[PDB]
């Protein structure tokens, strides 16, 4: 989730991370 | 291996070389010295047999 | 894929052959910082690779690292990022651990990685640092391959590096089944469109946008439609909301080319049986349907850019003009009044594309030639013929014409006046012999186009797509294709789970509300946080009928099926299901090439080589030898003669080809004389 | 031997064309030899007449001179020797 | 032995297909006929199909309309998915234009005479105030599949874009067997078959014809030694 | 051969414009390469004529071995792709993954001729270097067959023989009669029956047994039991050849080939080939072997053996914490403990599985893959390595099917990139190898049909048996066969069964083992008298013309890539650069010493490695060897050495290798 | 619609009753359309009569052995399998085949009654060792195709007569395959091989045009419809 415009694609998550996805051009 | 050094010496004592390994004639693209291109081959007389003459 | 890359080779940097292969190698600290997955697999491997997802970097160039640190047998919930040397003097274990809901754990013993990078059951007790979450040593590609904990590391990394050679279809449906990348993917891929601000929307278009911001403010966003790509690929940008819409901001406004709803998008969800047919998926040979060609499920778009300069020479200034040497004048037809074609006009390899001229100097005509200019009344124009015609294997309309003149103070290069390129795109057809790869590395070129009718097909006369060859599946380890294969049957089935009594088992941990499914609805799956082959039994156990008491399937994932080419049903159940696919930048037209004869060269005499010319292929070491040994040797000398350095002899056998007569004998090797003349003036007595 | 029919390109069966000649080579150079005079007679054919001869059998509508010769050895009608 | 021809049952399903089953049948044969019938129908009927069509803004498949959100391409495969039936062979034209802004519906097309989409609700695009449409329409009865013919092969004027055609009536087909097989060499088959039009004609129109035409390929084979 | 016609199209182009402009299509030949350019459709119908008859050449590089190309018929047809048969492919070792070719033409009446004859598809079948075909069928075709062979005890309808109530009911005097039945919903494929035939040669036995004369199938009349699948197999093959009735491996399809390629001619073995791929691939379709993931069962009684290694290992770990055993010792613990538990895993995996999966059926067929790559499907991987090469002492205890752990990938990515690594290395060292060895021996051809000598040497020809019989060896095939008897083998101190002369293939072969002979001088190049090169008596037959060869060959060549090939799948001094240091005829790391007299030993070991010397039977000095090292290990046969053994003059001391300069030194070039 | 081309039939005349057919060219591709379709036509197209169950007299439940010959029961049977003979009679025709003495018993050695017409009574079928007498009743009748030896009508019809095969096929072997004649200036159509072999009772030829007749007999049905339908039409001959 966490996304506005998130087409809603279910997924099989067993777990719960904490934190999520950087940004990845950082770099 | 070493082309100058074989060369040179080669060169030093003035062998000649007699044409007769296959890699030459490939190189000078003259005929091979085998398969179709010894002389047994490469030099065979063909006509057509004067008997089917007679018929043509 | 191209940022974030790594790589040791260059100034500074370690050459190819000077670095040992060790250095190649997947040392225990790469763990969670370099993908041990993605690399180039050609005489690179090891050398060059990526970042793991959730690396981050050193200020001092180095990867420092998030981590969860455990304390008093409960996980924390601070990150930290950590190099790979404070690493060492820690003990950390796995994520998939039997927590218990609160940093509390199940087991005592535990696997952890050792300092050494070694792995024991630790006592529940000694670690002080766990995973901050699955896959954290994954790539961003490595991150998009479902089910791939299940397949070999090999073509793990074909499908890889091939998947950056996806090529974008024009239609760019987005896959039922993935990860949860494929979204973050694209709002760091850039090109799609992102929302700036939450916005109610004010109008759009195809070429842009009028966004307004929410209090008062305003702004337009330029749609890059047809934006010719660094391989000729399409760039368009379509939007994807209402004029009427409101949204937030960070948030998606219009897809780029592979991206399909604001997630990624590479290909198409196909349905595919898995039987050998025919011989014609024969060793990785991939059959197909003429209806996604009449469908236009494969359609590329590309976009050839050419150009041409105004220079100017000692003859004076280069000419461009409709003005010509002798030439028709229906070949002068498309032009425009100035030279230049008209935009929009098909073309065809070889056709005009500008006429430019220059003079070309002055020199004896031959008799013959001034006796046709007397009878035929024809002026000699010294100007020499110097145009521009579009290469071999080219046509496709030409959208924009890019104009640059010095008169019009256009800057140009010296020796230079005026500049033209142009645009021309051909709306490519999929056509056999094109290569094409599932999400797995499993890949092939194409088959054959079969029609549709000639197909095997369902039960209710729904055909299927292709066929891959269960051959390749064995002996290359890509079991998860088939899961691949399966679940997407599942998915594009939809099923409802009836928890009537409870929950059957495997259901039991399972998240809610995947209890049933609407057909065709998509759905995801974590790397390593996946479904299991159980999980996905019950799934097909329930598998609800399309539209009429329709269970097409079996609970083993097979069925019956149809040869439309027999009229039979096949003697047993068959592998079916939906697969995502790709389509790569190799194209057919890309390698096809030929010749007989063409353009020789300046310094040797020999007729231009690379296919971006004419070109053509090379018969050197490994294929003489092999002659030799074959023990033909007239073929190899006329090769190695009238096609290599007989200057005369090439005209000459020509001749007797245009005449049809006997073949004129071999002469001499042209560069064995250059040899010779080096030899001697090597101060060499030669003879 | 009682087998199939050969087919184009394959026909005569090599297998057969091998039972007179001593070797394949000589056979191979038997055939040039023999295909290049026909050619020359063709090509003198609009000219005067010499003593170029053949083809013997009748020759197909669009055959390879090459094609011919095989076609006439195997009739068995010519005459050769080494090199 | 069985001394009576089969005979051809039909079974209505709906408008746009219905279903058909004959019999007494010869066993080990059913199969066989329906997958001839299969074969026949999915290609050998004769359809009629757009074109290639023509808009004044536009130079070629590759650009945009003003007002549009939609662009070319995906108005072209939009009309790719249209439907319409034509009754005569010479190629007509029909039109279309539009103003404000608004959505563009299948039923909005000017149709000469003779000619009939089928379902007006199919979407073509959507526009805004600028939104201006016009558009010529190039459609022919025919059969089978083409890929859009060069525009350079004829003769016509840049503004013409080359489509393929799918002369497709038949929207799908499917069927199964009844091995009857009693033990008693009693024995036959029933071709449960189901036929599905996509909105052109019936099934028993595309049928009786697909069998027309299959006669003509047997008697070719039937009588002719 | 397939042939994308626009390219074609392009390539004849001065053929094509002069027998065009022999048309009156085109005045000139301008018009006529403009017309080229125009493609006015005739112009394919004249390009059809001048496409008639006119091979071609076609290369997959990189080559390896003298198939590297061949001719083939050309013929245009629709795509941009090169339609190519399917047997080469194994030729060209070319998957479809989209490796590209080359293709070229010949211009010459004796190019044209050379193609033709030499370079054609249809004259190259067997192995060059092994004899053995290279067109045999394969992975799919094979699959096919092995289905159509294979035999369906309690199937549809099968031969039941048992009256009382009703005849036997199997049996069908005609194949056709057969035909009818199974299609009709009557007989399964691999259904017993008893049948007569009048168009097949039946076996010997039987054949001799009506017969004894004649057993000639166009018109002869008689029975037999098999499955019609047998029976269309047998069909396939030309008249002469007499029955099977067996369940078709590859390995038997193999010798099949050989025994028609031995005895037929070519033309009729092109044509059975390819009848054979095409019914092969028509019940490949009907195999329907396919692979779902409920198709791969895994081991039901896994994780209760699991625990008892686990057990093992865990008393180990227990007993190296210890300090019992060192580091290392603990880790070769666990790599045996591991090792026999992949082993009883791999036994029970192998009988768990009904022999019906296609899974298993490929390899059961032995299409390909081996029962490893199974175990790695279901069940357990077992060990990954060392990077280095070592073994990991986790290790993965799971198969693909369960899918591993991020632990457990990651360690096997190790041995992963590692081969794949090693996979460039190879392949670029055996090119090396090869010009090394070429470049050697260019100059090496048949020049004189015989030398006329009487050297050669002889073989252990099927060593006898202790209890008493010729038990065959198993490397006389690659020794035996295409060689030329100088001598005449007499028989019992009597009759000569073969004399000086003879190609000593199978038959031959068959009679020495009957006479109960195993030593034969046979000529070799060794002792082929030539002095420019070698003659063609001494070299014997050509593996790939299945004759003796002609005196224009330069057989080095083909030696030479014959070498040079398989140093692809040379995987691992025990290697390659074993085999390249022995043709470097370098002193080898593992320099043994070798006898230099008979007699006993006298052994003798020092500190920390051994200190030997030779005992002299003259006698003399005692051959004296000091650095023995400890590590060496005395060289066993016969027992391993001991001291006083009495050995022979060049008996190597040590295992490994002496160098080849000593042991010529010693016991000369022989 | 237009044929826009026409296809061919030209027989080729193999081995006697083996005679062979092709024809093109084709819409790619109508070979597989219907060549099978024909293949499973003539195997079960056309009608044929054929033995339905003998009766032996002396055998009673021993389905092996005969006295006074050489071949056993099943040898008997297979030979009788093979007895090309025809008949204008809707019925089941009753038979008998009768001798004594040694000798041997062949085809035209039967008692023909009326309709039955042998078609190779030059047909060893059975020996006679010494003095044996045979005395044997057959029954044929007519049908379609191929059956499988059906299983008694009653429970047991009578210990006598026993069930076999039915090959009322008079066609014995066919086959097939598709080509690509003309790939470009015909734009690929196609080429159908044809290869029948049948008894001596009729020629392949006219069989094939027999069966033709029925299959178009079947699409009658097929086109009375709306014969008022647009089909492809190929033209006159
Ligand atoms: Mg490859
Ligand atoms: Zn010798």
């Amino acid at each position: 989730n966490s996304v506005p415009g998130a087409p809603n694609r279910v997924s099989f998550a067993k777990l719960r991370e904490p934190l999520e996805v950087p940004g990845l051009l950082d770099v | 291996q070493e082309t100058t050094r074989v060369l040179t010496d080669a060169a030093i004592n003035c062998r000649s070389d007699k044409l007769n390994g296959l890699k030459e004639n490939v190189i000078i693209g003259k005929l091979i010295p085998a398969g179709t291109g010894i002389n047994r081959y490469r030099n065979i007389a063909v006509q057509p047999t004067e008997e089917a003459r007679a018929a043509a | 894929t191209h940022k974030r890359r790594l790589s040791a080779l260059g100034p500074g940097g370690l050459s190819r052959e000077r670095a040992g292969l060790e250095v190649r190698d997947v040392h225990p600290s790469h763990y969670g910082r370099m993908c041990p997955i993605e690399t180039p697999e050609g005489p690179n491997i090891g050398l060059i690779g990526s970042l793991s997802v959730y690396a981050r970097v050193n200020p001092f160039g180095f990867i420092e690292t998030p981590y969860r640190k455990v304390v008093d047998g409960v996980v924390s919930d601070e990150i930290v990022y950590l190099t790979a040397d404070e690493e060492d003097r820690h003990v950390v274990a796995q994520a998939n651990s039997p927590i218990d809901a609160d940093g509390r754990f199940v087991e005592p013993r535990v696997l952890v990685r050792r300092k050494a990078g070694e792995v024991e059951y630790v006592p529940s007790s000694e670690v002080d640092y766990m995973d901050v979450s699955p896959r954290q040593m994954v790539s961003v590609a490595t991150a998009m391959i479902p089910f791939l904990e299940h397949d070999d590391a090999n073509r793990a990394l074909m499908g890889a590096n091939m998947q950056r050679q996806a090529v974008p279809l024009v239609r760019s449906e987005a896959p039922l089944v993935g990860t949860g990348m494929e979204l973050r993917a694209a709002i760091d891929a850039g090109d799609v469109v992102v929302a700036e601000e939450s916005g109610v929307i004010e109008e759009v278009s195809a070429d842009y946008i009028t966004v307004m911001h929410d209090n008062g403010t305003r702004r337009t966003y330029r749609m890059r439609k047809f934006a010719r790509s660094n391989h000729g690929t399409c760039a368009n940008q379509c939007p994807i909301v209402d004029a009427g819409d409101r949204v937030e901001a960070g948030q998606v406004i219009a897809d780029g080319p592979c991206t399909d709803d604001g997630e990624m998008a590479l290909g198409k969800n196909l349905l595919v049986a898995i039987m050998p047919w025919e011989g014609h998926n024969y060793e990785d040979a991939i059959i197909l349907s003429n209806r996604l060609v009449e469908e236009d499920v494969l359609t590329s778009i590309h976009i050839e850019e050419h150009e041409i300069d105004a220079r100017d020479t000692k003859l004076g200034a280069e000419e461009i003009t409709r003005d010509i040497p002798n030439i028709s004048d229906e070949v002068l037809a498309d032009l425009d009044e100035r030279g230049i074609v008209r935009i929009g006009a098909e073309v065809r390899d070889g056709d005009i594309l500008v006429g430019k001229v220059t003079p070309k100097g002055e020199t004896e005509l031959t008799p013959e030639e001034r006796l046709l200019r007397a009878i035929f009344g024809e002026k000699a124009r010294e100007v020499r013929d110097t145009s521009l015609k579009v290469p071999h294997g080219e046509s496709g309309k030409v959208i924009g014409i890019r104009v640059f003149s010095r008169e019009d103070e256009d800057e140009l290069p010296a020796g230079v006046n005026e500049l033209v390129r142009v645009y021309v795109a051909q709306k490519r057809k999929i056509s056999d012999g094109d290569k094409l790869a599932g999400r797995h590395g499993n890949k092939g070129v194409i088959g054959k186009i079969l029609p549709v009718e000639d197909m095997p097909f369902l039960a209710d006369g729904t055909p299927v797509d292709i066929i891959l060859n269960t051959h390749g599946v064995p002996r290359r380890m890509n079991i998860g294709q088939i899961l691949e294969t399966h679940l997407g049957w599942c998915a594009h089935s939809g099923w409802k789970v009836d928890a009537a009594k409870g929950v059957p088992d495997w259901a039991a941990r399972l998240p809610d509300e995947l209890l049933e499914a609407q057909p065709n609805a998509i759905v995801s799956t974590p790397v390593f946080d996946g479904a299991q082959e159980a999980e996905l039994q019950g799934l097909l156990s329930c598998t609800l009928p399309n539209r009429d008491g329709d269970v097409l399937v079996d609970a083993d994932g097979k069925a019956m099926l149809f040869d439309g080419r027999s009229g039979e049903p096949f003697p047993y159940p068959v592998t079916v299901g939906y697969m995502y696919i790709m389509k790569l930048h190799h194209l057919v037209d890309d390698k096809i090439h030929a010749r007989s004869t063409g353009p020789y060269s300046m310094i040797t005499q020999q007729p231009l080589g690379g296919k971006a010319q004419f070109g053509g292929q090379r018969f050197g070491e490994m294929e003489c030898w092999a002659m030799q040994a074959y023990g033909a040797a007239y073929t190899l000398q006329e090769l190695l003669t009238i096609k290599s350095d007989d200057t005369v002899g090439r005209v000459k056998v020509y001749e007797a080809i245009v005449k049809g007569e006997n073949i004129p004998e071999p002469g001499i090797p042209e560069s064995f004389k250059v040899l010779l003349k080096e030899l001697q003036s090597l101060c060499l007595n030669v003879e | 031997g009682g087998y199939d029919t050969p087919l184009g390109i394959t026909n005569p069966p090599i297998d057969e064309l091998l039972d007179r000649v001593s070797s394949k080579y000589a056979l191979v150079i038997y055939a040039a030899k023999r295909a290049r005079q026909i050619n020359d007679y063709y090509n003198q054919l609009g000219e005067g007449i010499l003593e170029y001869v053949g083809p013997l059998v009748e020759p197909g509508l669009q055959e390879k001179p090459l094609s011919i010769a095989l076609r006439e050895i195997h009739a068995d009608l010519l005459e050769h020797t080494e090199g | 032995l069985i001394s009576q021809r089969p005979t051809l049952s039909e079974d209505v399903l709906t408008d746009n297909r219905s279903q058909f089953v004959i019999e007494p049948l010869e066993p080990g044969f059913g199969y066989t006929l329906g997958n001839s019938l299969r074969r026949t129908l999915l290609s050998s009927i004769p359809g009629a199909a757009v074109t290639s069509i023509r808009i004044d803004g536009v130079l070629h498949e590759f650009t945009t309309v003003p007002g549009v959100k939609e662009d070319v391409t995906e108005i072209i495969l939009n009309l790719k998915s249209l439907v319409v039936s034509s009754e005569e062979d010479e190629p007509v034209t029909m039109y279309l234009r539009k103003q404000g802004p608004g959505e563009v519906t299948a039923g909005d097309i000017v149709p000469p005479a003779g000619v009939t989409v089928h379902n007006p609700g199919m979407h073509i695009a959507t526009l805004n105030d600028k939104g201006k449409l016009e558009v010529e329409l190039v459609v022919e009865r025919g059969r089978g599949y083409v890929p859009a013919v060069q525009n350079r092969a004829s003769g016509a004027e840049i503004g013409r874009i080359p489509v393929d055609s799918i002369y497709s009536p038949v929207l799908k087909v499917t069927y199964k067997v009844d091995a009857t097989r009693v033990e008693q060499r009693t024995d036959f088959d029933k071709l449960i078959l189901d036929v599905e039009t996509k909105n052109s004609i019936s099934p028993r129109d595309a049928l009786a014809s697909a069998g027309k035409t299959l006669v003509e390929l047997f008697g070719l084979a039937r009588e002719l030694n | 051969c397939g042939l994308p016609k626009l390219m074609a199209l392009e390539l004849f182009k001065p053929f094509v414009m002069k027998r065009l402009v022999d048309l009156n299509h085109a005045q000139n030949i301008k018009s006529a390469k403009r017309m080229v350019e125009r493609q006015r459709p005739q112009v394919w119908d004249v390009l059809e004529e001048v496409i008639a008859e006119h091979p071609v050449l076609l290369n997959r590089a990189p080559t390896l071995h003298r198939l590297g190309i061949q001719a083939f018929e050309p013929m245009l047809v629709e795509g941009k792709a090169i339609q190519l048969h399917p047997l080469v492919c194994e030729a060209f070792n070319a998957d479809f993954d989209g490796d590209q070719m080359a293709v070229h033409l010949p211009l010459s009446a004796e190019a044209q001729a050379e193609a033709r004859i030499l370079m054609l598809s249809s004259n190259n079948i067997l192995s060059p270097a092994s004899g053995r075909p290279l067109a045999m069928p394969r992975l799919d075709m094979v699959t096919g067959l092995y289905y159509l062979t294979t035999e369906v005890p309690g199937d549809t309808g099968e031969y039941q023989p048992a009256s009382g109530d009703h005849p036997e009911t199997g049996v069908y005097s005609s194949p056709a009669e057969a035909i009818m039945a199974a299609d009709r919903g009557v007989l399964s494929v691999r259904a017993k029956i008893k049948v007569r035939l009048t168009q097949l040669r039946p076996p010997v036995e039987i054949e001799a047994e009506l017969f004894g004369h004649s057993g000639w199938q166009p018109g002869d009349a008689w029975m037999a039991e098999t499955t019609l699948g047998r029976v269309m197999f047998n069909e396939l093959l030309p008249l002469g050849y007499p029955f099977v009735n067996k369940q078709m491996h590859k390995k038997v399809q193999a010798a099949i080939i050989n025994d028609l390629a031995e005895r037929y001619p070519m033309i009729v073995v092109a044509q059975t080939v390819d009848k054979l791929k095409d019914a092969g691939f028509y019940w490949a379709t009907r195999s329907g072997v396919t692979v779902s993931m409920a198709d791969v069962l895994v081991p039901p009684r896994k994780k209760e053996i699991l625990d008892h290694y686990e057990e093992r290992a865990d008393k180990v770990e227990k007993q190296f914490q210890r300090g019992a055993l060192n580091h290392d010792e603990r880790n070769e613990a666990l790599v045996e403990i591991w090792k026999e538990a992949t082993d009883e895993v791999g036994q029970a995996l192998r009988e768990h599985y009904p022999d019906d999966n296609p899974i298993i059926t490929i390899v059961d067929s032995g299409a390909t893959g081996n029962f490893t790559q199974t175990r790695t499907l279901a069940g357990m991987k077992g060990l990954v390595t060392n990077p280095k090469g070592e073994f990991i002492p986790r290790p993965v205890k799971s198969s693909f099917r369960e899918g591993l752990t991020v632990l457990e990938y990651f360690i096997n990515t190790h041995g992963a990139r590692k081969g794949l690594a090693d996979t460039a290395l190879r392949t670029a060292d055996s090119g090396y190898l090869t010009r090394r060895l070429v470049d050697v021996s260019q100059d090496v051809i048949v020049r004189e049909h015989d030398c006329q000598t009487e050297r050669g040497i002889v073989v252990e020809l099927a060593e006898r048996a202790p209890d008493g019989t010729l038990i065959r060896d198993p490397y006389i095939e690659t020794s035996a066969y295409a060689r030329t008897l100088g001598t005449d083998a007499v028989d019992e101190a009597g009759n000569v069964i073969v004399e000086r002369g003879q190609d000593l293939g199978d038959p031959e072969i068959d009679a020495l083992l009957a006479a109960g002979i195993t030593q034969v001088k046979v000529r070799s190049v060794l002792t082929c008298a030539t002095s420019t090169g070698v003659c063609a008596t001494c070299y014997g037959r050509s593996m790939a013309t299945g004759k003796l060869v002609d005196i224009g060959e330069a057989v080095g060549i083909v030696a030479a890539q014959s070498i040079g090939e398989p140093g692809t799948q040379l995987t691992m001094t025990g290697g390659l650069p074993r085999v390249q240091e022995l043709f470097e005829a370098r002193v080898p790391r593992g320099k043994a010493p070798i006898a230099d007299v008979t007699g006993r030993v006298r052994l003798e070991d020092g500190e920390r490695f051994y200190k030997i010397t030779i005992v002299p039977d003259d006698g003399g000095e005692e051959v004296v060897y000091d650095k023995i090292s400890k590590r060496q290990r005395l060289r066993v046969f016969k027992r391993v050495l001991s001291d006083g053994d009495h050995v022979e003059v060049g008996q190597q001391l040590m295992e490994g290798s002496a160098d080849p300069h000593e042991v010529l030194r010693v016991q000369g070039p022989r």
